[PDB]
Formats: structure tokens, C-alpha cells, sequence
RNA sequence: CACGACCUCAGCUCAGACGAGAAGACCCGCUGAAUUUAAGCAUAUUACUAAGCGGAGGAAAAGAAACCAACCGGGAUUCCCCCAGUAGCGGCGAGCGAAGAGGGAAAAGUCCAGCGCCGAAUCCCCGCCCCAGGGCGAGGGACCUGUGGCGUACG
RNA sequence: CCAUCUAAGGCUAAAUACCGGCACGAGACCGAUAGCGGACAAGUACCGUGAGGGAAAGUUGAAAAGAACUUUGAAGAGAG
RNA sequence: CGGGCGCAGAUCUUGGUGGUAGUAGCAAAUAUUCAAACGAGAGCUUUGAAGGCCGAAGUGGAGAAGGGUUCCAUGUGAACAGCAGUUGAACAUGGGUGAGCCGGUCCUAAGGGACGGGCCUACGCCGUUCGGAGGGGAGGGCCC
RNA sequence: UGAAAAUCCGGGGGAGAAGGUGUAAAUCUCGCGCCGGGCCGUACCCAUAUCCGCAGCAGGUCUCCAAGGUGAACAGCCUCU
RNA sequence: AACUCUUAGCGGUGGAUCACUCGGCUCGUGCGUCGAUGAAGAACGCAGCUAGCUGCGAGAACUAAUGUGAAUUGCAGGACACACAUUGAUCAUCGACCUUUCGAACGCACAUUGCGGCCCCGGGUCCAUCCCGGGGCCACGCCUGUCUGAGGGUCGCC
């Protein structure tokens, strides 16, 4: 999905799924959305993807296929990423909180 | 203008007997 | 050399017009604060590449 | 030799003026500038040189069409109307 | 060569006044090389700014006519469109952001937060 | 050479035989317009204010 | 393609749009060292750091539980204090090291697919009529390989 | 046996961060070998093929009133 | 009450100044000489004469690369030209490079490098006459 | 075994075009006439003082032209421009 | 006599010290906006006399508009400026207008102001060919739709 969303810069990746397997290759199908088509901008249930914050969402770990690798969740399994990303948690746990009256 | 200092640009000396 | 490109010749023209001495009336205007052009280059001492 | 007798054979330009950064770094044989990365579409910058980034960052030049955005922002990008005449 | 006086004139006389100011500026460049005088070279900046206000009225008049011409047209030239910034031009218009689907129209009709107050 | 020849035929209404352009060392292009034999460059230079 | 429909795949300086680069303090996804420490050093440490690559926003990311707890039970996420230099990891050496509860800042919750009833009730384009908001056209399409309405774990 | 949630689809403000940018207020700080490399025509002059390296340099007086004029010297430079 | 709080040293940092010191030195490729002019000023500029060297693989006449106004005329003698200067490649004020037939432009050589495709998590890289439905000129009145 | 390409030409080929009794088609100017040729470089030094080596540095830097006498000589020595 | 050393006065060399500060540094607050509608950066050019810096783009040291209400300044000087009353000097603000070339840079390329094509307009040509000048265009990837197609790929009807 990162390889498809980069070749088609004018479209935003929605999701992807598995369609074929082999010993050498894996075949997928990526679903892209043209966020400037009127059939998509005039639908209130699809205007969320037309926002500027979703620019290249598949190469920031926001699609379902790429969000899994970030290792986030709720529970004793996912203490590493408490605070969003694993780097946000690592930064918080290493900042020396020098208070004003310590 | 010139730098303050510049890089400057052989006896073996072993007595035996 | 004698074989120049237009971009090189246009570059040498600007450096030739920048090498002019400071006007005399500029000195009296600034009260001898700017007496000499601090970017005067000589063709033997400074090369422009 | 390797010194004074070898500096006399220097009469062949290696770099020339680039078309994107105006610096004498455009390699002739490699056809690639050594300061801005021309003709690659992305300008080369590196975080291991804070001084090299400070000389060519945004704001060290003129900002012709960007200093106007700063002036139009303080009024809300107002366009299409005219002040009240006398 | 007055700002407000060049607007009542028409295109034929503005251009006629424009070229008559250029033939006067050309005669000042001739005197500038021939030696000129004090009262003669000091008018170069006056004529330069005169052809600027004459040419300004010509430019901002033809654009007002083009804006009246493309008024109501669905497709306008790119220079006649609002140039706010590249991010604003790609945002949802007032019509597209006010679109409220038939589900949250009913939800916003009978489940809207009311105005209440607590005694103590 | 065609624009310079056509410009002087309009600014002063004088025919030109040939034009020799030359970019001076300071970046300014200098032209040598040779007028037709029916016109005299001494009379034209006095009308346009050269002399 | 004798004459059509369709599927699949092409061409254009075809009508209208979109992507590129910059910046990068903060933010997101990868990649990734060694100086240094262990008085040597190889695991460890330095460090899931510097440098390298990609992608954004005024915030980003996270987020409405396949949670914590084992209690008379708590109830999205983020942040601060505390838990705590604690449980634990480690040539168990040097060193590393969270979390539940609790006290605070702020608090807002929800939409599809599926299930299947509603004569596709849906959408874009084009040509228009009225005062950003509503209609028309025996126009051209999209779509039954599924648009829209009701509806989502609280039934 | 009991407790708990319903995974492999989507959205969501506020508390949070901000050595970049625009515009401001302040200081038990530095006072021209200090404080930013840069109080000045400073990332300038200058060096290197290049990546890059990178300075020195503030102060007449309240007001130029910046020394008319005479005199010696070719003139700088002196004497009134 | 708060510190960027006390210097003789660190082949300390930066700036300045001494002894050495009117010292070393201005010694590679044969040479200068008389008169005159200009001038405040002449071994050194200019003119004339005399005597010499480079001796046509030149100390001659023209270019390429490179330099970029150093080219030319006039003026000045502060600084610079390691003595001097009436001189200069210095300083100041003006001026100067004219093309259908000189060269660039045009051609491909080595080689560089797009396109198709493949590869790389990626910025991108591999590859170069092979590989894609890669043919947008020519003709007959619609054919090819 | 000691280059490619632009470009130019000749031949083979006889598809086609030309007029019906004086011309026509066609002419590799075939004798001459008419119009046009844009853009860029162009000064100077090219080396015991205009390049590089911190400099007017005994170094380094690709070529063309090249006289008389002695002599085998573009050697050395002398002379003219 | 000289010369050398010491002390003090004065004068040189040198620049310390002190005083000054339109600079820096640090903290806090409000905003938090670039770009194919051509950005950042770069090149060249622009003032009567202008090298640099700053400001601008062939309308080039700024034009229009509005607020302000008599200057700019080195010497000039001259203002469609001033007795604003022929509605305005300057400054500030900045809703109009303008913004050369390179640059993601976009006809192909660039150590080249090199080499092209299409459409339209004016002139030379007036026998529409050719030449010159002007303007609008021609990159890559991708989306929706139109148009023109291709393959016994799957069929229908003959
Ligand atoms: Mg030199
Ligand atoms: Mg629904
Ligand atoms: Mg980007
Ligand atoms: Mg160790
Ligand atoms: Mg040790
Ligand atoms: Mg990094
Ligand atoms: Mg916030
Ligand atoms: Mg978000
Ligand atoms: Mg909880
Ligand atoms: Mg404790
Ligand atoms: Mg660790
Ligand atoms: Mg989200
Ligand atoms: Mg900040
Ligand atoms: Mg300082
Ligand atoms: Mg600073
Ligand atoms: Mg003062
Ligand atoms: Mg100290
Ligand atoms: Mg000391
Ligand atoms: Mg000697
Ligand atoms: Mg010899
Ligand atoms: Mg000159
Ligand atoms: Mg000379
Ligand atoms: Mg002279
Ligand atoms: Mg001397
Ligand atoms: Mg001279
Ligand atoms: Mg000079
Ligand atoms: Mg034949
Ligand atoms: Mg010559
Ligand atoms: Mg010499
Ligand atoms: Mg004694
Ligand atoms: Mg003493
Ligand atoms: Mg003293
Ligand atoms: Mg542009
Ligand atoms: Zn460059």
C-alpha cells in the first residue's frame, strides 16, 4: 500500500487486502480514494479523508495494514506505546522533569 | 589577511658498543 | 579566455561594475564614514573563479 | 614533482556555476551539483552541518512571495474588496 | 498625469497619453548622455512615475472588465480566482462542509443539548 | 537585428541598410545601424539630439 | 469488425481537477552506529539514541475497551503527581526498569460492512429556471459484481 | 470452574508538545578579547577544485562651529 | 543576598612591543656609455649616437586552456611595484571587442542518460539498443 | 589492420505525368534576374612582470611560422629582420 | 664627551582601564500562514549623480487606494507639492494593480540566452508558399467523463 500510494500521489490509500500468494511474490489490492471528486466530497460520511491531516496516511502508520506494526493497543501486552507511539512513550519516560520547587 | 599560526612544513641514534 | 559563454560574460560584467571606486559625494554624505570600498578586488591578488 | 612543479598543470575547470543555487559546485563530468543536489528534484541538506543549513535555509534570502503571505495573514487573506473612498 | 483623472478617460486617449510620455522620456535619456541640465535630468523620475500611473490605470481597468465578464461563469481564469493560499483553496467549501447526512439530521433534531441549570 | 532595424524605422522614420550588434563588456548591447544612402546620419543625429 | 452487447486493455496538447518542491523546533513511519561504561573484553551498556529515508498538522499521534482487576470492583485517549528507582531484566557484573490502583488537568462520544425490508427510493456530469439556499430537463452517465434510507454489540 | 472483553473496518474536539516561523513583554544575565560567528556594507571580506572553513572591525563635540586668512616647501608636513 | 569573583607560569588564548638589528640580505642567464629634453627632484623615464646580448628548437611574430579589463589615451606620484622613478600590469577620469561564408550552433566517438521493465521499506538504483499496442512524416482520391 | 554519424551524390528500378502538330509535362540554372541569412563568442596577456605555485617565484603549462656563414646537422660560435 | 643602568617630568609607540549601548543571550505570552494561481533559494537588473547593504522587478530605490497633513536632504534641485482654495509633500497601513530569467521548473535540452512543433494575429509577400514581429500553447504521474479504437476474451443475431 505504500508502493501504490506513492505512485498515485493524487489519491489517498484507504485499505488493502490479500488476493494471491506464491513462493516468490505476494499479490494485494489497494483501495484508493480521489478526495477531490464531487461524489466523495459531497458525502458527509467520506469528507473525513478529504482533510489535510490525512495526507499520505499509508506511510505514517495510519492504515489498518500499517497501524499493526506500530504495536499499540490497550492492556499489559502494549506497555511500550503508552502515549501514542513507542517514541512518544520513550521520550516521556526519559525526560528529566525538573520541577520549579524540587 | 593570513592565519595566526601555520603548520610548519633524521638521526636513528642508537649507540651500540 | 576569448571563447566565453553568455552566462560567464554576464558574470564578469557584474564583477567589473562592482569593482568601481566609491563615489566622491558618498564620502561627504556619510561624513567620511565610508571612505573606501571594502570589496575592491585586484586581478592579480583576488580571483573570482 | 608533487608540489610547485605540479600546481602549474591546473588549467581545467572541474566545477561550474549551478542553475539552482548559483554556486560553483556543478560537477561537469558527473553532471551533478555538489551543494544543492541538482538536477535531483530534492535539494540536499544534512543535519550533520548546522552552519551549512543556516546559510541556505528559508529566510536567508528575499522571501518575495512569502513576506506577502505574512502581511496578508494578519488581516485574514482579504481579497475582492476596496477601502471606503473619500 | 493625475491618479483620479486618468479613470474618466477612455482606452484611446490613455494609450495616446502613454506613448507621448515615452517619447518625452526617450528625449531625456538623449540629454542625459549629451550633458543635459539640472532642470532637465530631474524630470526623468517624474516622467518614469507618470508612465507608471498611466499604465496602472490601464491594467486595473481591463481586469475590472474581465471580472464583470466572467461574473456568473462557472469556469473563470486562474488569475481571477481567489488566491488565498494553496491550503485554503483545497478545503471544503461552505456548501460541502454544511452537508449533514439524513442520520445526524434526525439525531441533531431531537437529541440536541438543551439549556438547563442546577439549583444547588 | 530585426527588432533593432524595425524600431529605428519607427522611432525616427529612417531606413537602415544593416545592423551590427555587439554586447559591451559591461553587459549592454551596442548596435551599429547603417542608414540608407538616401538618408544622412548627420542630419538625423541633429534632429534626435545626439549632437 | 457481417450487425450489435459486454469484458479486458489502450490513445490524445481530449472537458475539468489532483500529486511533485520547501520547511522540518515540536509530530508520525522505518532504518541505525560507534566513541563511552564494564578500570581489559566479546553479551550488556552507550541506544530501540546521532547520522540516513519517507510523510504531515497548528498541533500531530493516540482514542471509545478481544482493558484493568480478583475488589463492596473500576470503565476511551492524552498530560501531571504518585506508584518507583519499585516488580523485574542483567558475564544477576556494570547497569537497566515499566504498570494497575489512588489524587488532579480535560472530558464527547460515534459511523460502516455483515443481517434485509424499501419498485436504485442513490450519486456525478451537462443544459437551465428562481431568492449561500431550493427546483426543472421524454440530456448523458455511474450503479444490481449493490447506491441511498432504517440500523452496529449499550442489542 | 469462575471473572472479563468481543480481535482481524472507519471517524472524533479539549487538556499535551513547540531551540522553525510571525508579533510581543520581561531579566539578581553579557557589556565590544564579553554576549550569537555576526552591536559595524557578517555568513560579509577571505581560503579551498569541491563538500565546507570563516574573520578583524563600536565612541570627535552640546552644536562641524571640521581650522578663514597669512607664511615656508614640488607636496606631504610645519609656524602664526 | 546571588556569583562567569582575585593569576607569573599551562611549548596557555588574543592583541601589542623589544634585544638580535641599520645586522642577514637586495650575488642565476656577458653591459653598459656620452649629450639633450621634460622636471622641485634623474645611474633608472624619453630622444639621438656609441658599444653589446637573444642569434629563426629567439629575450621574435601569432593562438588553445586559464585570467577578466589587466587592452587604449590622458592625469597623479599618497599607498604598492622588497633602491629609485618624471615610469607601470598601481591610482583616477574617459574609451574600446561590429560577421550568412572565423568558431560555437549541427553530427556521434568514448561515454553520460531518459523510455518499457525489473529492483529498493525508501530518497531512488540497475540497465541502453535491447524491451511496450513505442510508428502522428511520405503518397492515390478516402486508401497506404 | 589502424572510427562512427549528420550530410551529399550516382545507378538499378519504370509506378506515374505530359500534348496531339505546336506545343505540353519536366528541366541537376540550363544564361540571368528577385528576396533573406537570426542567436552567442570576438579587446588583451599566452609567459624569466597579465595563467598556476600566498609574489613581477631560476619551477610548471598544448601548438603554428622560422634567415646568412662554418659544419653531416633544427649541435656549438658569429650576423641580418 | 660618548655609551649602559636607575628615578621623575614631557613627548611617542601601543591600546588596556573606566563610562557609555538602536546588540546578544535567557525566560514567558498570543498566533501558528509556503508552493504548478510557479514556492524557498539563486541569477541579472533597477536611483540625475550609486560601489556596497537595504528596498523593489522593464510600472524596478516604487503605482493605485485609505489614514495621516508639510516635507525629502549629502550637494543638487524641483515637485499634476506648497497661499492644501486646480481634494495633498512625507510617512504609515496595505482589500487594487504589477511582479524579468533560472529554480518542484513543465516543448527538447543546458559549460548552448542552443534546437523544435501546433494555433492565431499584423507586415513583407499581395499568385497564402516563404520571411520578420506579437500572443496563446506543447513535461511526468493520476482521477472522473467524453471521443476514437484493439483482442473469437465471453457471447447474441444471422
Ligand atoms: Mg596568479
Ligand atoms: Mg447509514
Ligand atoms: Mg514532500
Ligand atoms: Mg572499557
Ligand atoms: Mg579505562
Ligand atoms: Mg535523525
Ligand atoms: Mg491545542
Ligand atoms: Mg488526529
Ligand atoms: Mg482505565
Ligand atoms: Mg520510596
Ligand atoms: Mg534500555
Ligand atoms: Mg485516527
Ligand atoms: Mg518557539
Ligand atoms: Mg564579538
Ligand atoms: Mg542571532
Ligand atoms: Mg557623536
Ligand atoms: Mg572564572
Ligand atoms: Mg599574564
Ligand atoms: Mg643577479
Ligand atoms: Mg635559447
Ligand atoms: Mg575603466
Ligand atoms: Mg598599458
Ligand atoms: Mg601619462
Ligand atoms: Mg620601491
Ligand atoms: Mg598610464
Ligand atoms: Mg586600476
Ligand atoms: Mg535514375
Ligand atoms: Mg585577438
Ligand atoms: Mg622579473
Ligand atoms: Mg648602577
Ligand atoms: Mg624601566
Ligand atoms: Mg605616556
Ligand atoms: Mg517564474
Ligand atoms: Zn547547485
Amino acid at each position: 500500500e505504500e508502493r501504490a500510494g506513492r505512485h498515485c500521489g493524487g489519491l489517498r490509500v484507504l485499505n488493502s487486502y490479500w488476493v494471491g500468494e506464491d513462493s516468490t511474490y505476494k499479490f494485494f489490492e489497494v483501495i484508493l480514494i480521489d478526495t477531490f471528486h464531487k461524489a466523495i466530497r459531497r458525502n458527509p460520511d467520506t469528507q473525513w479523508i478529504t482533510k489535510a491531516v490525512h495526507k499520505h496516511r499509508e506511510m505514517r502508520g495510519l492504515t489498518s495494514a500499517g497501524k499493526k506494526s506500530r504495536g499499540l493497543g490497550k492492556g499489559h501486552k502494549f506497555h511500550l506505546t503508552i502515549g501514542g507511539s513507542r517514541r512518544a512513550a520513550w521520550k516521556r519516560r526519559n525526560t528529566l522533569q525538573l520541577h520549579r520547587y524540587r | 589577511v593570513r592565519p595566526s599560526v601555520e603548520k610548519p612544513h633524521p638521526c636513528i641514534q642508537q649507540p651500540r658498543k | 579566455a576569448s571563447h566565453k559563454t553568455f552566462r560567464i560574460k554576464r558574470f564578469l560584467a557584474k564583477k567589473q561594475k562592482q569593482n568601481r571606486p566609491i563615489p566622491q559625494w558618498i564620502r561627504m554624505k556619510t561624513g567620511n564614514k565610508i571612505r573606501y570600498n571594502s570589496k575592491r578586488r585586484h586581478w592579480r591578488r583576488t580571483k573570482l573563479g | 614533482t608533487k608540489g610547485t612543479s605540479s600546481f602549474g598543470k591546473r588549467r581545467n575547470k572541474t566545477h561550474t556555476l549551478c542553475r539552482r543555487c548559483g554556486s560553483k559546485a556543478y560537477h561537469l563530468q558527473k553532471s551533478t551539483c555538489g551543494k544543492c543536489g541538482y538536477p535531483a528534484k530534492r535539494k540536499r541538506k544534512y543535519n550533520w552541518s548546522a552552519k551549512a543549513k543556516r546559510r541556505s535555509t528559508t529566510g536567508t534570502g528575499r522571501m518575495r512571495h512569502m513576506k506577502v503571505v505574512f502581511r496578508r495573514f494578519r488581516n485574514g487573506f482579504r481579497e475582492g474588496t476596496v477601502p471606503k473612498p473619500r | 498625469i493625475k491618479a483620479r483623472d486618468l479613470r474618466g478617460k477612455k482606452k484611446e486617449e490613455l494609450l495616446k497619453q502613454l506613448d507621448d510620455l515615452k517619447v518625452e522620456l526617450s528625449q531625456l535619456r538623449v540629454a542625459k548622455v549629451t550633458g543635459g541640465a539640472a532642470s532637465k535630468l530631474s524630470k526623468i523620475r517624474v516622467v518614469r512615475k507618470s508612465i507608471a500611473r498611466v499604465l496602472t490605470v490601464i491594467n486595473q481597468t481591463q481586469k475590472e472588465n474581465l471580472r464583470k465578464f466572467y461574473k456568473g461563469k462557472k469556469y473563470k481564469p486562474l488569475d481571477l480566482r481567489p488566491k488565498k493560499t494553496r491550503a485554503i483553496r483545497r478545503q471544503l467549501t461552505k456548501h460541502e462542509e454544511n452537508l449533514m447526512t439524513k442520520k445526524m439530521q434526525r439525531k441533531s433534531r431531537l437529541y440536541s443539548i438543551r439549556k438547563f441549570a442546577v439549583k444547588a | 537585428k530585426h527588432q533593432i532595424k524595425h524600431a529605428v524605422k519607427k522611432l525616427y522614420d529612417i531606413d537602415v541598410a544593416k545592423v551590427n550588434t555587439l554586447i559591451r563588456p559591461d553587459g549592454e548591447k551596442k548596435a551599429y545601424v547603417r542608414l540608407a544612402p538616401d538618408y544622412d546620419a548627420l542630419d538625423v543625429a541633429n534632429k534626435i539630439g545626439i549632437i
